[PDB]
RNA sequence: CCAAAACCAGCCUCUACUGAGCAAGAACGAGGUCAUGGUUUUGGCGGAAAUGGGGUGCCCCCACCCGUCUUGAAACACGGACCAAG
RNA sequence: GUCAAAACUUAUGGGCUCACGAACAAUGGAUGACGCUCAAGCCCAAUUAGUGCCCAUUAUUCCUUUGGUAAGGGCGAGAAAGUGU
RNA sequence: CGAAUCGCCACUUCUCUCGGCGCCAAGUACCUUCAUAUUCACAAGA
């Protein structure tokens, strides 16, 4: 999706790593001026086009906008709040919640992925009723030799 | 005997391996080679490619900690338990050291393994770079 | 805790029966050995001198000391935690029977009772 | 008394044992010893299998989890002390108020299971980029 | 009994970098094998590179070409003697890892529906070539130098694939359980673990 | 004897001005370390153990045959099969 | 980039380049080799990024030696007025 | 014959342009064995 002025690039690998912010100006054809006043530390400043993913999101907005402008019309959209609700937001929150955690929260999960992965079995084994399944689908018929005999 | 086949398949209801046993508190290196230049080795100074260190950051977190080239002699010889623990008489061998600072801005680190060089042999394999002593 | 514990052996010593191993200057503008290019051997210098308060201590601890007969055990007597008799090679195991049944009398050491 | 022990390892947190018999093993660290002295780290043998015993804090990679445990009273843990009754005697006086300690706490029901975890670098795993 | 061997995958990788990395992991002990050693790519035209192994070929001894150098033209042959180009090929260090290092040209039975297939990013083509400039496929070139089985292979490739496809949908009902069944796990007892699972993106 | 941890010391590393910048100064905190010094502690090993030496092989690495006259020798320059006595 | 220690092929740097490109006619074959081509090339700048690393017989420091016709102090076993052991 | 190695799988193991699980109760309920193996020491276990 084409970088212009309110597209909303996502930093990628730099010090501001999964920050998100509009592109405010473009500069020439391998930079960009980001804004976000969302978050504390994307003041304007010049990313790298490289540097930047953009996103789906895009507030309509005009080319060296004052950022009083902009923290405005994102908050009449909430293209922010909206986009966090993404999966494709959320996984990056998720796993800068696993690299942030501590070794009892990665107990607290590896309950859960047991937890889960332990009713995943439990589900499919009462569905192992219903094929297939090597130990099961492959026995039903399998017998049917077994009765052939 | 297919029998026992059909017999077979009604009971096993669907598991998974799990890891049960002794958990590993090392970290699987490699020793990379000795520190060196284009003129040649310094084999009182081991490198060692910890797997997923990539950082020169994370590098930084190993140093201190000691490092083990297990392997094995051809007949058994005293090692810390021999008496105490009579179970742990292989001719399973180890030489220690310590990570001793990162090299180069990747993951590896230099180990020194005590006094002594780390045989050559030791290149291209195994090194155990352990956990402690532990600072975090 | 010794610099070098090998020998300085003479250059090319190994190719040749008749050469000792003992150490001579190399000499010659094109001896490898005396340009002292770093893949040879090595040639002896000052810098390969030992400690000097753990100079001529043998591993037992001891400055040996040359003994030829009961009477030189006396030598060591008071300086018997420092020295230790070593016998004469040729002292007959006839008198050596003497030095050591009296070098045990006294406390003092001996390298080859 | 005087102690460097330092500021991560603080009696009633949870403790990974990084080397020894009880490897990966969650154990509480219920004191220091007298002087500047090994831990005395707890499992709950009721939970983890680990005896009371002395663990150096080299040895150990301190949680931020833990326990407050100032209400259990490990004074029976002192260096004169280091199966015979009088010991076994002792931990058993000693899990009972140190695994009921963590019953208090609230999310004191995973604790429990979070002791009986085992720690294990699995391949993969980047404990230097983990943070506990 | 299987060792610990890592089944790169070559296809679309430029043919030096990934000869380099490769030849950097069999240094470190890992035992890679190599596959789809046809797929893999060089900068320029074939015609760049058919010069380019035409004056590799034109090498040789004339006192006795059958000891001279030797010019294999197997694409997988090629990605061995660029790999040990790249190591201490003299040094038993090196002429080991030369060793631990199979490649093969497609993927071989053997090979496949053994475990998952590793790739090398900074060896992708897409990488490092600049996607407009033209480039080689291995094999393409070398069925010009004289490979004579890169039709043998395609057909082989063809077949693994068909199968590998078909048995992709043979499975297709199976994949569709545990899909369904995991996320109907969410909706089981796990209900404070349901929570820890929305944090961390579960 | 081998280890490991600690302590102390050492050692090392990790404001000011300006119009956000510097040509800019320390502090707190923490780490590392004995191939640094002094303080033991704690375990492991104990006919054998242990350190050292010696021998043989390997590994990685380094390494052009010496004497010679010569500006220049590995030289496609000379002398050089072995050893003993001289 | 590998050989080769180090950018596990760093840059969240700029340009340029398609075919060569990387200080001082005849045995087949040489950017050192491979290979590289959004370079692993060239010019430029950089150092984690509009918020570096590697390698010396070098330097510094530590230990030891040796020399000083160098500077001082001193006179459980030792304490010698001493160039040199 | 003592060995070094230390994740598995027919949910990856097709193609072409967050794979699942495992990590100490077959499960989220901690029922429940672990000590003296006496604070590292090849995991004394696979
Ligand atoms: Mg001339
Ligand atoms: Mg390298
Ligand atoms: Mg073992």
């Amino acid at each position: 999706n084409y970088i212009r002025a309110g597209r909303l690039v996502r930093i990628i690998r730099g010090p501001r790593q999964d920050r998100v912010g509009v592109v405010v100006d473009i500069i020439d054809g391998n930079r960009v001026l980001v804004e976000n006043p969302a978050d504390k530390k994307m003041w304007r400043h010049v990313q790298n086009l490289k540097n930047v993913e953009p996103l789906k999101f895009s507030v309509e907005l005009s080319r060296n906008c004052s950022t009083k402008t902009l923290k405005n019309v994102l908050a009449e959209k909430k293209i922010l709040e909206k986009y966090a609700a993404t999966k494709s937001a959320r996984r990056i929150a998720a796993k800068r919640a696993f690299a942030r955690s501590t070794d009892f929260e990665r107990y607290q999960l590896r309950v859960a992925k047991r937890s889960r992965a332990f009713w995943t079995r439990k589900v499919f084994d009462e569905n192992d009723k219903k094929k297939p399944v090597s130990w099961h689908k492959v026995a039903l018929k399998k017998l049917q030799k077994n009765a052939k005999k | 005997n297919r029998s026992k086949k059909i017999q077979q398949l009604t009971k096993k209801t669907s598991t998974v391996k799990r890891n049960r046993k002794s958990p590993r508190l090392y970290m699987k290196a490699v020793l990379a080679g000795y520190t060196r230049g284009l003129h040649g080795q310094n084999k009182n100074t081991a490198i060692v490619r910890i797997e997923n260190v990539n950082t020169k950051e994370d590098a930084a977190w190993y140093v201190g900690k000691r490092v083990c080239y297990v392997y094995h002699g051809y007949k058994m010889k005293r090692c810390v338990r021999w008496s105490k623990a009579p179970a742990r008489r292989s001719n399973t061998r180890a030489i220690w050291g310590r990570v001793t600072r990162p090299h180069g801005g990747s993951g590896a680190v230099r180990a020194k393994f005590n006094g002594s060089a780390v045989p050559a042999s030791a290149i291209g394999k195994r090194v155990r770079v352990y956990l402690y002593p532990s600072r975090i | 805790v010794k610099k070098r514990t090998k020998r300085f052996t003479r250059h090319k010593c190994e190719l040749f029966p008749q050469l000792s191993s003992s150490w001579r200057k190399p000499r010659g503008e094109d001896s490898p050995v005396r340009r002292r290019y770093k893949g040879q051997k090595a040639m002896p210098n000052k810098g390969y001198g030992s400690d000097r308060k753990t100079k001529y201590i043998t591993p037992s601890g001891f400055k040996n000391f040359p003994i030829h007969n009961v009477q030189d055990l006396y030598m060591l007597l008071m300086q018997n935690r420092k020295y230790a008799g070593v016998i004469s090679h040729t002292v007959g195991a006839k008198s050596r029977k003497a030095i050591v049944r009296k070098a045990h009398e006294l406390d003092v050491r001996l390298i080859n009772g | 008394e005087y102690t460097t022990l330092r500021k991560s390892c603080k009696p009633g947190t949870i403790a990974i044992i990084l080397a020894g018999r009880f490897r990966g093993r969650r154990v509480v660290i219920l004191k220091q010893l007298p002087r500047n002295g090994p831990l005395v780290i707890s499992g709950p043998m009721k939970y983890n299998g680990v005896p009371i015993r002395r663990i150096d804090s080299r040895y150990i990679i301190a949680t931020s989890t833990k326990v407050d445990i100032k209400n259990v009273d490990v004074s029976g843990i002192t260096p004169d002390i280091f199966v015979s009754d009088a010991r076994a005697q002792l931990q058993k006086k000693v899990d009972a108020a140190l695994i009921e300690a963590i019953r208090k706490d609230p999310l004191g029901k995973e604790k429990a299971g979070y002791l009986h975890s085992v720690f294990t670098i699995k391949p993969g795993d980047a404990p230097h980029r983990m943070r506990w | 009994h299987r060792p610990e061997i890592i089944v790169v995958d070559l296809k679309d990788h430029v043919l030096g970098r990934a000869a380099a990395i490769v030849a950097k992991q069999l240094l470190l002990g890992k035992k890679i094998t190599a596959v789809r050693c046809e797929q893999l790519t060089i900068a320029g035209t074939e015609i760049r590179n058919k010069i380019k192994y035409l004056q590799f070929l034109r090498k040789r001894k004339l006192s006795n070409p059958k000891l001279g150098p030797f010019h294999h033209r197997s694409p997988s042959d090629i990605f061995l003697r660029t790999v040990r180009s790249m190591l201490p090929r003299y040094t038993k260090r090196g002429q080991k890892a030369l060793r631990q290092l199979v490649a093969y040209e497609g993927i071989p039975t053997n090979v496949v529906r053994t475990g998952g297939r590793v790739v090398i990013p900074k060896a992708q083509r897409h990488y490092c070539y600049r996607s407009e400039r033209p480039y080689t496929v291995l094999g393409n070139m070398c069925k010009h130098v004289g490979w004579k089985y890169s039709d043998v292979v395609k057909k082989l490739e063809t077949a693994r694939v068909e199968k590998a496809a078909r048995h992709h949908k043979k499975t297709e009902k199976l994949r569709a359980a545990w899909k369904s069944a995991r996320k109907e796990a969410l909706s089981k007892v796990s209900k404070n673990n349901l929570e820890v699972l929305k944090k961390f993106g579960y």
